């Protein structure tokens, strides 16, 4: 009945979704970031970064149903963005790519959320999420 | 601050 219409309503964010981090992991900028970091070049991602992500962990998790709104989606690729800058030192122009590229990414994920996602669909969405959260 | 990516 509602659980119904609820589904309908996520199976399309989760969609659009879907579309977003398709776009962000063809971006050649953002390859890095595609991939959950290595443990052979980096040997000490774990002990600096407590809680690793990456595009293709985001792909994953539309896929378990954990995004139910867009702003958690837009969580994790911010917790893309503050790992990178939480890791790598700004003075070498090496380091300093990648720092631009995850500020980038961020940046971009939001203004296409921000552009393409019916203001509505969002409140929607919440809705939605504060409902299962509970009964 | 890590050691960095590349070294």
């Amino acid at each position: 009945p509602l659980e119904d219409q609820e589904e309908n309503t996520l199976r399309e964010l989760r969609l659009f979704l879907r579309d977003v981090t398709k776009r962000l992991a063809t971006d050649k900028r953002f390859n890095i970031f595609s991939k959950p970091v290595d443990i052979e070049e980096v040997s000490d991602y774990l002990e600096v970064i407590k809680e690793p992500m990456d595009l293709s962990t985001v792909i994953t998790k539309i896929d378990k149903h954990n995004y139910l709104t867009a702003k958690d989606f837009l969580k994790d690729i911010d917790l893309i963005c503050s790992n990178a800058l939480e890791y790598n030192p700004d003075k070498d122009p090496g380091d300093k790519i990648i720092r631009h590229r995850a500020c980038t990414l961020k940046d971009t994920a939001h203004a296409i959320i921000a552009a393409e996602l019916d203001p509505e669909f969002n409140k929607l969405c919440e809705e939605i999420k504060e409902a299962r959260i509970k009964r | 601050c890590g050691r960095g990516k590349g070294g």
